[PDB]
């Protein structure tokens, strides 16, 4: 598929031969199905010739399709994405940002974010050649929607990895860009916004800190009531990221009024944000009495409780989560609320899971919960705990007692204490 | 129930290649139960009810 002809012309000394030759290969290498890039690579000194096409500052359409090949070489496949960093195309990629020709600007963007977003190691590796600095300065001036769909999608891939993350200090610098271009109309580049601050909001409070200093909560959260899923979700996981954060953190998105935003996802036909809600509310049910009372307030709980009957188990994880941690932190007063809505068989109906985990929640919510009946009982009555009734009726009590035969040790002691404390057995 | 962190970072992390693929579908099941022998060493107990 590949000709000497096309060689021949590529290693000549006319810029008329040479354009002509990159363009066939380009062209070739466009071919979905399968590119011939193997005998592109296997012809000696052509991947490098590429390379040195880039340097053509007198020539707009050679730099452009030079850098459009080496993009499609490299771009789908790890293996070959090396060939094209070993002969230096990023640095030049890189020089190309600051380039008269728009067009090689763009090109040169999107080549440097399909490497970047090749890996963790191309990632830092793109990065440490200052990509950064020129790659911002794009946004500086007007831009086609294009030119900045690539840039950002370029910032979203600087920004992506977990393990191990990018230096912080490295990405960090375009926090401000992220929260300016949260207003923008186009849903790509309010996508890819929100992705990088969902990548930047994941880890310690130091980090967090950051994200909120840039002052994108407020937008973050009014992008929750955004139509389009594909904005809503990686919104909705920088607001939930954030709000892992101490409680002085989670204030701030609490005060942006989130939760009746959080609310009106619990609705949401997609599973997956009904999910992403619960878990988020339930990071906020972790926090002091007062943050909690504002999610009572927001009259969240009713939903949370038709969350674990009607959604998938996967989220209803999480909804069990949100209930347990409430139970932990709230006042008397707020436990009793939550069991006037019936709380305790939902729980009682987790207890028997696979997940050995969601069982000890589900454990601790109903001890918290028995721990004040035991209290009620004291301070009046005839008094019995009115509450171990109300879980021997969900059918808990049962549960707790099979649950004595838990792999898990600890599991079944809790079980046996939880009996031997607030019912007995003779 | 004064100073512990409640607080539970996501597990899996999002990508704008990642987000929407409908994963898999949780399994409730049943908890895993103890091997006969631990069994029947650990003295049970047999709830007293009533209402």
């Amino acid at each position: 598929v590949i000709t000497s002809d096309m060689i021949e012309m590529i290693f000549s000394k006319s810029p008329e031969q040479q354009l002509s030759a990159t363009q066939k290969f380009r062209k070739l290498l466009s071919k979905e199905p399968n590119p011939p890039i193997d005998e592109v690579i296997s012809t000696p000194g052509v991947v490098a010739r590429f390379v040195e096409f880039l340097k053509r500052k007198e020539n707009c359409t050679l730099q452009f399709e030079s850098a459009w090949v080496l993009t499609n070489i490299a771009s789908g496949n790890s293996l070959q994405t090396r060939i094209v960093i070993q002969a230096g195309a990023v640095p030049i990629f890189i020089e190309l940002l600051s380039s008269e020709f728009e067009d090689v600007q763009e090109q040169a963007v999107w080549a440097l974010g399909n490497i970047a977003g090749d890996s963790t190691m191309c990632r830092d590796y793109v990065l440490d050649c200052n990509i950064l600095p020129p790659l911002l300065q794009l946004f500086s001036k007007q831009n086609r929607l294009t030119m900045t769909r690539n840039a950002v999608w370029a910032l979203s891939n600087l920004c992506r990895g977990k393990s191990p993350p990018p230096e912080f200090a490295k990405v960090s610098p375009c926090l401000n860009v992220l929260s300016w271009l949260l207003f923008v109309s186009d849903t790509d580049v309010l996508a890819d916004a929100c992705w990088a601050l969902s990548y930047l909001s994941d880890g310690p409070n130091d980090k967090i800190q950051a994200v909120i200093d840039a002052g994108v909560c407020r937008r973050l959260v009014e992008l929750l009531m955004h139509n389009d899923y594909k904005v809503v979700s990686p919104a909705l996981r920088a607001v939930g990221n954030i709000v892992t954060g101490d409680d002085i953190q989670t204030q701030v998105i609490l005060n942006c009024s989130a939760l009746q935003s959080l609310l009106h996802l619990l609705s949401s036909p997609k599973e997956s944000i009904k999910k992403e809600a619960c878990w988020t509310i339930s990071n906020i049910t972790a926090g002091n009495r007062a943050q909690i009372q504002t999610v009572i307030d927001a009259n969240i709980f009713p939903a949370l409780i038709s969350i674990l009957q009607t959604a998938e188990f996967r989220t209803r994880k999480e909804a069990a989560w949100a209930i347990t941690n409430a139970t932990s932190g709230g006042s008397a007063e707020q436990i009793k609320y939550l069991v006037e809505l019936g709380c305790i068989k939902p729980l009682c109906d987790l207890l028997t899971v696979m997940d050995s985990k969601i069982v000890q929640v589900a454990l601790n919510g109903l001890e918290n919960i028995l721990r004040l009946g035991e209290q009620e009982a004291k301070r009046n009555g005839t008094g019995i705990n009115p509450y171990c009734a109300l879980i021997e009726e969900a059918y808990g009590l049962d549960k707790i007692e099979f649950l004595q035969s838990h792999e898990n040790q600890e599991i079944y002691q809790k079980a046996f204490d939880l009996i031997e404390h607030y019912f007995g057995t003779e | 129930p004064l100073g512990s962190m409640a607080k539970r970072n996501a597990e899996k992390e999002l990508t704008d290649r990642n987000w929407d693929q409908e994963d898999e579908a949780e399994e409730v099941g049943t908890f895993s139960m103890a091997s006969e022998e631990v069994l029947k060493n650990r003295a049970i107990k047999k709830a007293k009810r009533r209402n």
